Parts: structure tokens; C-alpha cells; sequence
């Protein structure tokens, strides 16, 4: 449950990348897709951005992630524990399910 | 813009390693700021991996991302300055000059920015102009040293 | 050879050097909570849901990022883990929109 | 006859140059041999700008000098011998007054020495040090020596130097460094600049006698970018000593050789931290990582690195040339020596100080001081920064050393100490210092990003009159869960002024909760404006004076102020010739 | 006069006045004991052993000896944490399950 006095910064992004989702809201700020981007995958699309609540994780210059270096391997996907980054649909209607 | 001296500059400093700080701040020293076409060029021709210089120059508490006035204005809002009246001081200045802090004047003659501490306790509230400080401020004599400058 | 055995919430493991509790904790099935951890690069210490009591050290210390040694005794289960993982989480609810 | 003037960075913010070149036109224009020579800050900032001049043996300090008073000062005295003493405050009979119960060791040449010019550094007895522990000694002995002397790390933690010192020597690999750590981001504390600024040659000094004692070649000074004045005369003092060959290959003959460079840094309070400070030097986000390795083992680029700060460098070629057992005559037999103290706030004599440890707070507030400022009542004192904590007037007492101000729930830091009398309200110097911390945090961990942040809006709750009740008991396990979860030591001292100023002034926040007043009458929110209707008599003077026009009654008759439409601007009781409006 | 020598080596009395039942009359009933070299011995390398482990075979030793040691266990504070107890050798297979 949430109280009012607190506040949650709510986001107003357009990343209409074709494969990958990113969502501001629900990052916990893990670092994990950032250091596997720069570290194994060695194209560093997204970095860090600001200090204490004003970190955010967002591709270079704030450009959208198709203008920048970006492979769409998905491995920034692969590694995020929550639904912050998400891969996008193969089938004709995706759906939370086991 | 002048991506030239951004280029005797970078060349230069092509070769030491952890060389990010110092080429922007010599890039802020010749620009005054930071644009995003200077960025661009010094996050190529010596890489530095595009988003990682980026993210270095949002932290690091100094680089300003704007064009500003003539003259800076550094009010010190350290403890000692706070404790003696910061705050007045402040007031005074966002009122007679219509600018918030992180702000710059219509006319683009004055700035208006915020600093850890001038060090210069002894002469608190302080304030710094285009490195000139002037100590021990009321209200009234920041109001009458700004009429001066203008 | 002369086998690191270590001893984890009252129980006694054989384990392999050079690995992380939490990596031994998985592999004898005790759970540890971890957001930050991944094996296949450097650990990064953000999160603070790794935590885990040794006996020795006054503090606590990061399962993620401590290389097990012979005899020693760890757990994971006391109060004060606990009232931090309570708080990092009531910390992490605080900002999370969904 | 020689005159100093003393120029830096508090000279130059009341006069400066309006002053030196002043007297140096008056010197051209009379072309008697006088030296002027620039000095830094003795630690009278109080009276600054300051000037001395020596007629024969004697000293004459009759500061306080505009361009009018230095040409009335070169025209009465440089010229004619006559002293002007409705402006003299110290003589040579008549000395050290507040600098008579200090001991200076590392600011032994402040406000004495050219910082620019080598020459008066070796004339009071500089560079001994360096020679007697080359020429004479070996580095183990030089441990041996440190360890003697009782030398504490002169940050916040208080860490035994010599134990730094042995750990680096030990460390294996072929490239040591030594890093002196010039990048203090407290405010209200200015020990660094003014040491840089008035002897860089002793920092430079004890730099090399730690380079020696650990077998590094390499050093580095980490000082901020915003300190101008600072950075040039390190310039200077490193081509001064390279031209001397004090610094740089095969120093006064010795195979042994030391170079050192600066790095000006970006003003980060998290780079105070050890790893941080790392970090930004290798031109990365200064963020702190996981100890261990610890820096003495693997630091600057992996080699092994002894970081220090600046005023620990500063004291070593004292304790070197005079011996570690006299500097373990001062202080207390867990805290041995001497400490800087920017002193500062609400306080009579402000500046640099410097004292022994084991001496009282009151002494330091009142004797060195002089007290309040305007005569009012000692309330707190903040020690350490805006990550230390506020020692009341009950503990005034409390002698200064690491563990006495640790028992009392505050640090050292750096050595800034604020004084607070009874118009400073502490909630609202509580919300002050976590909002300077929240705008320093690097937002790594979860504790340092998100609960400070949170106990930065309880706090702006409590001073805006929409404190609830229970926020007390938030704040306090707040503060609890941040100091045991954060990582560095930058989140684990943060809530160190919410938790003292809790534990010694819990009634303010009670007054701020339950009646929405505020006793220090500084929170505006919590501010109310009355006009007492025995005491004033009907002039309208305050009403017209307010453009929210908040005040309403008739002539000759007492007003009354609608308090659901007042502002709180103040400018109702300024112009109050008859005293009645009270603030409540 | 074991426990005698091991009472005179410092124990700490507080945290066995607190989980213990009858401590102060265990130490009133060896006031007047005196101590052997031998016995002296023993107790010193007992007390400095980090991590001592005590066997006992139950076919040859009586239970009020067993008690005794359970007492010298208990006292020091070496007993309920790993690496550190009483192992007890039964007599039959399964004794431990009649
Ligand atoms: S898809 Fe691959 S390259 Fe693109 S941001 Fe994610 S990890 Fe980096
Ligand atoms: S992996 Fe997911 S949760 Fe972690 S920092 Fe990246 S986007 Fe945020
Ligand atoms: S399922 Fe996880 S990622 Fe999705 S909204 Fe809930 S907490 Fe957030
Ligand atoms: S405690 Fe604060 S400053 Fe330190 S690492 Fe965590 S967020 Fe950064
Ligand atoms: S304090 Fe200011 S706003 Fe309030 S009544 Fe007086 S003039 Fe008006
Ligand atoms: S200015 Fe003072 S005396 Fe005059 S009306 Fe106001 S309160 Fe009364
Ligand atoms: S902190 Fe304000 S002048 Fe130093
Ligand atoms: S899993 Fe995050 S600190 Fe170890
Ligand atoms: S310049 Fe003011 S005290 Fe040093
Ligand atoms: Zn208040």
C-alpha cells in the first residue's frame, strides 16, 4: 500500500523499440543490465544517468535505443529480476503466463 | 560553435588514461558549458564509450548543461552562511532579479547558482561574483551591490 | 584435497574454494535472497538483500561478494538479516508503480 | 622594513587587492626598499585584511585596512614611525591573544611565509625533516617514528596513520602511490585552503617523507577545482622545489627519487571516501566499491596507494625535525598531538584554530571564541559536517578528542564546529544538513538513495507545520535501518544530526508537532504574527506596509492580523516603531 | 578441581548467570578447592582451544563424569554453536533410538 505524502516519479517514455520495452517505473537500479551491456556484450547502449533518486538508466544522449549502438541481443533482458525491461511479443497476443 | 579548439584540446590529451575529467573541464573552460555537439565530438575520436562520458558529466556536481549570464552569482548556502541567514539573502535575490537558482536573467546578464561553501565563514552569508566575494550581506547591500553592477 | 567444509545456518556443507556462500547456499539448496548477483561477471554490492551473519566478524557481511574459507559458522536467518531485508524491501516498495 | 599582507581566500572577499596594490603603488611612488610579500591567513579572519609590519624586533597587526586606512598606514607609520593604535589589536608585547592557548603545529607558517618563495620555508627550518630522514634514517624507522608519535588520521575516522603507512610498505608490487586527499566537501570547515594556501611546501614535505617511508615514486594531490588560488601556489611550489631538486630525481643526492602531479577534481563530497576518491582519479563516476581489497593493498590503478589527508602531511615534518615524542607530549594518551578547527556560526571570533587535544569545548567556545556573538546564550554546537552531530550546552564540558565527541554521538570530519545559540532552531538545522546529504548521495545502495530521502520528507513535514504524530518513532527507525544498511561511510554517518538532535532536543520536535510552534521562531510556516493591543497605538503603519494587506482595523485603535491570509514576510514588525508585534 | 581450574582461568560468570540454573551454588561448593599441576595443565590447554570437541565413550565412563564435563562445556561457553560440544559415543547401534 502506498501513502500520498511520499512520492513515486511517475514516467511519460516513448522507447518504440521493435524487440525491446523499457519501463523507468519498475527499475530497482540493480545495475545488471548496464554492467552485462558494457562488460560481455561491449556495446554500452544504456548508462547511468543523475544521482540519488534522479538515477535512471537510459541509452546514450538520451537517444532512442534504435539510434544508438545497439545489437538487440536481449541479454539486458535476460538479466533484469524485475518487469523494467521486458522482451517484446513473438506470438500474436503475449500474456502473462507459466 | 567551435569544434576546432575542441580540437587542439583533444588532441592533446589523446593518451593518459582516466582523461575524461580534465577534457571537460577544459571543454567547460572554453565553452562556458556544455553542448551536446561538443559531447558528441569528444565521445568520438578518442571513444570513451559514448554513454559513459555522458554519465560522467551529469554526476560530478559541476558540469553545467546551460549557457549563463555575464556575471555568476554563488551564494553560499554552507552551514556557517545558512546559520547567519542564507535564506534572506536568497529571497532578496530571487525577488529582485525574478530568477530561481539554476536559472539565468531574460537579458542573460546574471546567473543564479548554488555552492557547497565558500570557505570565507568568517565573512558569512557570502557571495561569489565573477570571483569577487563580498561577506557579511544584508539583504539591502546585495540589493545595492547588484544595482551597481547593473 | 583437505576438504573446505563450512558450517551455514546450523548444518554442514562441503564446498568448493574460491566460490561465494551464495553460490554454495544454491548449490545445497538454502535460499538467499539476491537482486544485483549474477556469476558470470563481478559482483556490485547494491541491493543488500545478500546479507548473511559470520561469526568473527562484527558486521555483516555480502554473500554475493565473500569467498568462502574452512570452519566457518554463517547464518542467515537471524533478526537482524531479517529487519534488513524488511527494510530494503519497504525502502524498494516506496518508488515501485504497477 | 618588511610588511605581509595577508591575502587568501577571505582577504580577497572583504578587501585584497584594493589594499596590497595600493600599498605597493605607495612604495612606487616613494621608492623606499620595502619587502612586501604576500602571506596567507594567520586565523584572524575576524579582523582580516590582515597587515603586519616590523618596525626593527617589533611587530605591529593593525588590520581591518581599506585603500583609504593602507595609504593613512603607509603615510603615519612606513613613513613617519608612528604607530596608528586606535586601529592596533596585537604588538609584539601584546600578542597571540586568542593564538596564546594555541598550539600550532601544521599551522605553524600560516600567515607567516611567502607561499610562493622557497626560500622562507627553508629559513624556518624547512626541508630539515626531509633531509634528517633521508640522509640519516631508514623507512622502517620513519613507521617507527609515526607509530611513536601517536599519529590519528586527521579525517573523520581517526585512523592510526603509521598502521596505513606499514600496510602499504608491505604490500607487494614493483609502483607504489601516495594521494593526499585535498577534497573536502564540508561546508562551514576551510582547514585545507587555508593550509594550501599558507605553506604547501610542508604538505609537499611530508608527501615525500611518506613516499620515502613506503617506497613509492609517484604522488598525487587531489584538490578541488574551485580552489584557484590554492592550485597556482602548488604550482608554484612544485617548480620551486623541482628547481631545487626537492622534489623529482635523486632528491639532495639520495638515490631515491619522488615526482608528484595534481588532479583537479569535480567537488564531490562522496569522493571524500577512500575508493570513491580512486574512483574519480582513474576518470570514472566516483562511486564507492566493496572493501575488501582495501586501497593499501590494491588502489590507484591496482598498485598499492596510501591515502591521507592534508593536514596529517602537514604535521609530519614538525613531528619529524622535533621528534615523535614531543608531538606525543600534546594531547591525551588516546589522541596524541594537536587538532585544526574551522570555527564558525554564531560565534564572536570566527576562523581557523587550532588546539591540543583533551582540551573542553568551553574553552574553545568561550575563551579562544570570545563567546556568542551579540551577547545571546549558548544552544549547540555541530561538529564533524553535515554528517557529524549537535553537541548541546549540557555537554560543553566534553574535552575534544575522537572518542569523547564519539561517545556523544558525534565524528570529528574534517573539523568543522558551528556554534548555534537559542534562535536557531535544531529541526530545522536537521532538515538543512539531510537535504545537503541527499543532494551528495551517488545513489548506489538502497538505504543512502531512498531513505534519506524519506526521512528528508518527514523532517520537511515537521517544519511545515504537517508533522504527525509518530514521525518522531519513523525518524528514528529510519535513521537506525540507514546507518546499519548503507554501504560507505557517507550513508552510515547521514542520519548522525537526526539522531542527535532527537536525543538532546526532542522537545522542539514535540513543539513542532503537537502545538505547530516553533520555540527558535524560525520556521515561517510555524510563525505567528500578533499585535498586542496594550502596546501600540493605532497608526496603520504596518497595513500600508503590506501589499497582502492582512492587518485590518481603524485608526487610533489597535489592529488585528487575519492569520488565514498572512504571508509571514516580516515586514509588519520591522517597521514597528512601538515593539507590539509579537511573534509567536 | 577441573572445574575449579577452569573457574580461576576467567569465565565469564555474567552470560552463565544468565543461561544457567544454579551457577552460584556450583561456585560456593568449589570455593575451597585447590589445584594441581596437572589438572592445571589440562584446564589451560582446554581454555585456550578455540574450537575444543570433548569424546566420551559411554561404555566406560559413569553418567555423573558426563555431567561434569557437561558442566565444564557449559561454563565455558563452548557448547550449542558448531565445532564446539559434547560428542557422545553410544554403546549399541541404535541407542540413540531406544
Ligand atoms: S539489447 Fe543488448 S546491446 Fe541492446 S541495450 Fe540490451 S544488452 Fe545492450
Ligand atoms: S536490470 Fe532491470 S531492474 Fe536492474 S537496473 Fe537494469 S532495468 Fe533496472
Ligand atoms: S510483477 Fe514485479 S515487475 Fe511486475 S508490477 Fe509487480 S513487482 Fe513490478
Ligand atoms: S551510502 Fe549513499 S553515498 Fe554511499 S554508496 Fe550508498 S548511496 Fe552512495
Ligand atoms: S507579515 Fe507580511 S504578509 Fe503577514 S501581515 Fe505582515 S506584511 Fe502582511
Ligand atoms: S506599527 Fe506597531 S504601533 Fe503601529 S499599528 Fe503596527 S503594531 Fe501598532
Ligand atoms: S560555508 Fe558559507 S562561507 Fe563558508
Ligand atoms: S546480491 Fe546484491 S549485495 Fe549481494
Ligand atoms: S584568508 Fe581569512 S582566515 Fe585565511
Ligand atoms: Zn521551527
Amino acid at each position: 500500500e502506498k501513502d500520498s505524502q511520499v512520492e513515486c516519479h511517475k514516467t511519460t517514455e516513448f522507447d518504440n523499440h521493435p524487440f525491446i520495452e523499457r519501463n523507468p517505473d519498475k527499475c530497482v537500479l540493480c545495475g545488471l543490465c548496464v554492467r552485462v551491456c558494457d562488460e560481455v556484450v561491449g556495446a554500452t547502449a544504456i548508462g547511468l544517468v543523475g544521482r540519488g533518486f534522479d538515477s535512471v538508466i537510459m541509452p546514450e544522449f538520451k537517444l532512442p535505443l534504435s539510434e544508438t549502438a545497439c545489437i538487440s541481443c536481449g541479454q539486458c533482458v535476460d538479466v533484469c529480476p524485475t518487469g523494467a525491461c521486458m522482451e517484446k511479443q513473438v506470438s500474436y497476443k503475449q500474456i502473462p503466463a507459466n | 560553435i567551435d569544434l576546432t579548439l575542441l580540437e587542439p584540446v583533444f588532441k592533446e590529451y589523446a593518451g593518459k588514461a582516466g582523461s575524461i575529467i580534465g577534457i571537460l573541464q577544459k571543454t567547460q573552460e572554453i565553452y562556458g558549458y556544455l553542448p551536446l555537439a561538443a559531447l558528441q565530438a569528444i565521445a568520438d575520436n578518442t571513444d570513451n564509450k559514448r554513454a559513459k562520458i555522458y554519465g560522467i558529466a551529469t554526476f560530478y556536481s559541476q558540469f553545467r548543461l546551460n549557457p549563463v549570464g555575464k556575471y555568476v552569482i554563488l551564494q553560499c548556502q554552507g552551514t556557517a552562511c545558512h546559520v547567519l541567514g542564507s535564506k534572506a539573502i536568497g529571497s532578496a535575490i530571487c525577488d529582485e532579479l525574478g530568477i530561481t537558482p539554476g536559472q539565468t536573467t531574460a537579458d542573460g546578464l546574471f546567473t543564479l547558482e548554488d555552492v557547497a561553501c565558500l570557505g570565507c565563514c568568517s565573512l558569512a552569508p557570502v557571495i561569489m561574483i565573477n570571483g569577487e566575494a563580498y561577506g557579511k550581506l544584508t539583504p539591502t547591500s546585495v540589493r545595492k551591490i547588484l544595482q551597481d553592477i547593473a | 584435497m583437505s576438504k573446505i567444509s563450512i558450517n551455514i545456518n546450523g548444518r554442514e556443507l562441503v564446498v568448493s574454494a574460491g566460490q561465494t556462500i551464495l553460490q554454495a547456499a544454491a548449490e545445497h539448496g538454502i535460499e538467499i535472497p539476491h537482486l544485483c548477483h549474477d556469476e558470470r561477471i563481478q559482483p556490485y554490492g547494491a541491493c543488500g538483500l545478500c546479507v548473511v551473519e559470520v561469526e568473527g566478524s562484527p558486521k555483516l557481511v555480502r554473500s554475493c561478494a565473500t569467498s568462502v574459507q574452512n570452519g566457518q559458522v554463517i547464518r542467515t536467518d537471524t533478526s537482524r538479516t531479517v529487519v534488513a531485508r524488511k527494510t530494503a524491501l519497504q525502502l524498494l516498495a516506496s518508488d515501485h508503480r504497477g | 622594513m618588511k610588511v605581509r599582507v595577508g591575502l587568501g581566500s577571505c582577504g580577497i572577499a572583504a578587501g585584497g587587492r584594493k589594499v596590497m596594490d595600493r600599498l605597493a603603488q605607495e612604495i612606487k611612488n616613494h621608492g623606499k626598499e620595502i619587502e612586501l610579500l604576500p602571506t596567507g591567513c594567520i586565523g584572524m579572519c575576524f579582523y582580516e585584511p590582515i597587515v603586519d609590519v616590523f618596525d626593527g624586533d617589533k611587530v605591529y597587526s593593525y588590520a581591518n585596512v581599506t585603500a583609504d586606512m593602507a595609504t593613512e598606514i603607509f603615510n603615519s607609520h612606513i613613513i613617519g614611525g608612528q604607530p596608528l593604535t586606535q586601529y592596533i589589536v596585537s604588538t609584539t608585547e601584546k600578542p597571540y591573544t586568542i593564538l596564546a592557548k594555541q598550539v600550532r603545529i601544521a599551522l605553524r607558517n600560516c600567515g607567516v611565509i611567502d607561499p610562493e618563495n622557497v626560500d622562507e620555508y627553508k629559513a624556518n627550518d624547512g626541508y630539515k625533516a626531509l633531509s634528517k630522514a633521508l640522509k640519516e634514517m631508514t623507512p622502517e624507522e620513519v613507521i617507527e617514528e609515526i607509530k611513536v608519535a601517536g599519529l590519528r588520521g586527521r579525517g573523520g575516522a581517526g585512523f592510526p596513520t603509521w598502521f596505513k603507512w606499514n600496510a602499504a610498505r608491505q604490500s607487494k608490487g614493483e609502483i607504489k602511490y601516495v594521494v593526499c586527499n585535498a577534497d573536502e566537501g564540508d561546508p562551514g570547515a576551510f582547514m585545507d585552503r587555508s593550509v594550501l594556501e599558507g605553506d604547501p611546501h610542508a604538505l609537499l614535505e611530508g608527501m615525500a617523507i611518506c613516499g620515502y617511508a613506503i617506497g613509492a615514486n609517484e604522488g598525487h594531490i587531489y584538490c578541488r577545482a574551485e580552489y584557484p588560488l590554492a592550485i597556482k601556489r602548488l604550482e608554484i611550489a612544485i617548480a620551486d622545489a623541482k628547481q631545487r631538486n626537492l622534489l623529482g630525481k635523486n632528491i639532495m643526492g639520495t638515490n631515491f627519487s619522488f615526482d608528484m602531479k595534481i588532479k583537479k577534481g569535480a567537488g564531490a563530497f562522496v569522493c571524500g571516501e577512500e575508493t570513491a576518491l580512486i574512483a574519480s582519479l582513474e576518470g570514472e563516476r566516483g562511486m564507492p566499491r566493496l572493501k575488501p581489497p582495501f586501497p593499501a593493498q590494491s588502489g590507484f590503478w591496482g598498485k598499492p596507494t596510501n591515502i591521507n589527508n592534508v593536514e596529517t602531511f602537514a604535521n609530519v615534518p614538525w613531528i619529524m625535525y622535533n621528534g615523535g615524542s614531543a608531538y606525543a607530549a600534546y594531547g591525551t594518551e588516546k589522541s596524541k598531538g594537536t587538532k585544526v578547527f574551522a570555527l564558525a556560526g554564531k560565534i564572536k571570533n570566527g576562523g581557523l584554530v587550532e588546539v591540543p587535544m583533551g582540551m573542553s569545548l568551553r574553552e574553545v567556545i568561550y575563551d579562544i571564541g570570545g563567546g556568542i556573538l551579540n551577547d545571546r546564550e549558548f544552544k549547540a554546537v555541530q561538529m564533524g559536517g553535515p554528517s557529524g552531530g549537535c553537541i548541546p550546552k549540557q555537554l560543553l564540558d566534553t574535552p575534544v578528542d575522537y572518542d569523547s565527541i564519539n561517545k556523544t554521538g558525534a565524528i570529528m570530519g574534517s573539523g568543522g564546529m558551528i556554534v548555534m545559540d537559542e534562535t536557531t532552531c535544531m529541526v530545522d538545522m536537521a532538515r538543512f544538513f539531510l537535504d545537503f546529504t541527499v543532494k551528495e548521495s551517488c545513489g548506489k545502495c538502497i538505504y543512502c538513495r531512498i531513505g534519506t530521502k524519506r526521512m528528508l520528507e518527514i523532517l520537511e513535514r515537521i517544519t511545515t507545520g504537517e508533522g504527525r504524530e509518530g514521525d518522531i518513532e519513523e525518524l528514528e527507525e529510519l535513521s537506525i535501518s540507514i546507518k546499519d544498511g548503507s554501504l560507505c561511510g557517507l550513508g552510515q554517518t547521514a542520519p548522525n544530526p537526526v539522531l542527535t538532535t532527537i536525543r538532546y532536543f526532542r522537545d522542539e520536535y514535540e513543539a513542532h508537532i503537537r502545538d505547530k510552534k516553533c520555540p527558535a521562531k524560525s520556521c515561517k510556516p510555524l510563525l505567528t504574527y500578533t499585535i498586542n493591543q496594550d502596546n501600540c497605538k493605532g497608526c496603520t503603519l504596518c497595513a500600508q506596509k503590506c501589499p497582502v494587506q492582512a492587518i485590518t482595523g481603524e485608526k487610533k485603535k489597535p489592529h488585528v492580523i487575519d492569520q488565514a491570509l498572512c504571508t509571514k514576510c516580516g515586514n509588519c514588525a520591522s517597521v514597528c516603531r512601538l515593539d507590539a508585534v509579537c511573534i509567536e | 578441581v577441573f572445574l575449579k581450574a577452569l573457574l580461576n582461568l576467567g569465565v565469564d560468570e555474567n552470560k552463565v548467570a544468565e543461561k544457567t540454573e544454579g551457577f552460584a551454588e556450583l561456585k560456593a561448593s568449589l570455593a575451597d578447592v585447590k589445584v594441581s599441576e596437572e589438572i592445571q595443565a589440562l584446564a589451560q590447554k582446554y581454555a585456550k582451544a578455540a574450537k575444543p570437541l570433548i569424546v566420551i565413550d559411554e561404555d566406560t565412563v559413569s553418567a555423573e563424569a558426563v555431567k561434569l564435563m557437561a558442566y565444564a562445556a557449559v561454563i565455558t561457553g563452548k557448547i550449542g554453536a558448531a565445532y564446539r560440544g559434547i560428542i557422545l559415543v553410544r554403546t549399541k547401534n541404535n541407542t540413540q533410538g531406544a
